């Protein structure tokens, strides 16, 4: 009965502030015992941020980065938002804001997340994927894909028959390359009976380089 | 100063079985433990707060319990859905969560069928091409793959991906990418790709040409 909404840039640049603002939708924010902030840096679980209070605004805050972090609530706006300064590479992550709620212990513990807003730290620029189609060598079932070369920073999405396709379909993970960019595949697994009467094209989006490319594989 | 550290780091439980997660809280916490689930891809699910009370909407078969330093959380009959990442967090104003611990079901062994793509032609235009192999579905989480260019083993240029356990059919598929300038790639003749799995007796090579 309480959602929650990330919004803020996806890139940012090293040295820089980030700023990441959570739109609650439900209930009234001041409504609620008390709102925080935890990210998920890759290849590490979830680490606490900080944590406002409704009743008396207090903040508490993890001790490795506190004259580096503040936040702000609009109640006008009905959201909250954090903001990180002298932002290193360190800080990329998938930034969550969850709603608290102390029980009758009064200690806090985290209800309801929100959807998550990755934010990647580089002084690297926004570039766009090369598609390519993956087709076997020119047996009672073939395998088809796509290669989304190249492409900074992430996420990315991948569909393969405008989502009409979701059997067999395997996207995996982004590799990233010492490159600085990224690239993924995207393979699907079909009857070779059907490769003649079946058309298979996957749909790459990239929202940060606002690119599109459908890709016929053959 | 208080740390909890989670155990097992993965967890392997056949269909069915009980789960034993552990979280040991570094001083005595009562029952100020929270643990949550968390799927690749989506937001932490609350399940038990207070070491031991449900959340609304878990089922009976998760269920927490512990009291001072040591914490469990049991997943009682296994499912499908429960193949996620578990996290137990202490409840304190300085809040802080453990390293997680990761749960897949257990499967019968599972061969890999093993899929090589060659470049396509608007690759080789680009200056780089890159060479993909496939492993789809194989129970056996690990495998080794080997990247063979004219019987020259050539590992150290690539990099591999793996997906998480399939929902329906309990698997892991993995795919490697060799990256070569076109001007190597050229070059050279045969590209293989070698795969060692336990459900493999022998090595699987798939290669082809130009």
């Amino acid at each position: 009965q309480v959602q929650l909404k990330e919004s803020g840039p996806g890139l940012v640049r090293p040295s820089e502030t980030l700023s990441l603002t959570c739109a609650v939708s439900g209930t009234s924010i001041n409504s609620a015992y008390a709102w925080g902030w935890v990210r998920l840096p890759p290849g590490k679980g979830l680490e606490w941020i900080m944590t406002v209070y409704t009743s008396t605004g207090n903040t508490y805050s993890d001790p490795s980065l506190k004259s580096r972090v503040t936040i702000s609530k609009d109640t006008s706006k009905n959201q909250f938002s954090l903001r990180l300064s002298s932002v290193t590479v360190e800080d990329t992550a998938v930034y969550f804001c969850a709603r608290a709620d102390g029980s009758d212990s009064g200690w806090p513990h985290f209800d309801n997340w929100g959807q998550g807003l990755l934010v990647t730290v580089s002084s690297a620029s926004t570039k766009g994927p090369s598609v390519f189609p993956l087709a076997p060598s020119s047996e009672s079932t073939a395998a088809l894909g796509c290669l989304v070369k190249d492409y900074f920073p992430e996420p990315v999405t991948v569909s393969w028959n405008s989502g009409s396709l979701t059997s067999g379909v395997h996207t995996f993970p982004a590799v990233l390359q010492s490159s600085g960019l990224y690239s993924l595949s995207s393979v699907v697994t079909v009857p070779s009976s059907s490769l003649g009467t079946q058309t298979y094209v996957c749909n790459v989006n990239h929202k940060p380089s606002n690119t599109k490319v459908d890709k016929r594989v053959e | 100063e208080i740390m909890v550290t989670q155990s097992p780091v993965t967890l392997s439980v056949s269909p069915g079985e009980r789960a034993t997660l552990s979280c040991r809280a570094s001083q005595s916490v009562r029952n100020r433990i929270a643990w949550y689930q968390q799927k690749p891809g989506q937001s932490p699910r609350l399940l038990i707060y207070d070491a031991s009370i449900r959340a609304p909407g878990i089922p009976d078969r998760l269920s927490g319990s512990g009291s001072g330093t040591e914490f469990t959380l049991t997943i009682n009959s296994l499912e499908p859905s429960d193949v996620a990442v578990y996290f137990c967090q202490l409840e304190a104003n300085w809040l802080t969560f453990g390293g997680g611990t990761k749960v897949e079901i257990k499967r019968a062994v599972a061969a890999p069928s093993v899929f090589i793509f060659p470049p396509s032609e608007d690759q080789v235009k680009s200056g780089t091409v890159s060479v993909v192999c496939l492993l789809n579905n194989f129970y056996p989480r690990e495998a080794s793959v080997k990247w063979k260019v004219d019987g020259v083993l050539k590992t150290g240029n690539s990099q591999e991906s793996v997906t998480e356990q399939d929902s329906k059919d309990n698997t892991y598929s993995l795919s490697s990418t060799l990256t070569l300038s076109n001007t190597d790639y050229q070059s050279h003749n045969v590209y293989a790709c070698e795969v060692t799995h336990q459900g493999l007796s022998s090595p699987v090579t798939k290669s082809f040409n130009r």
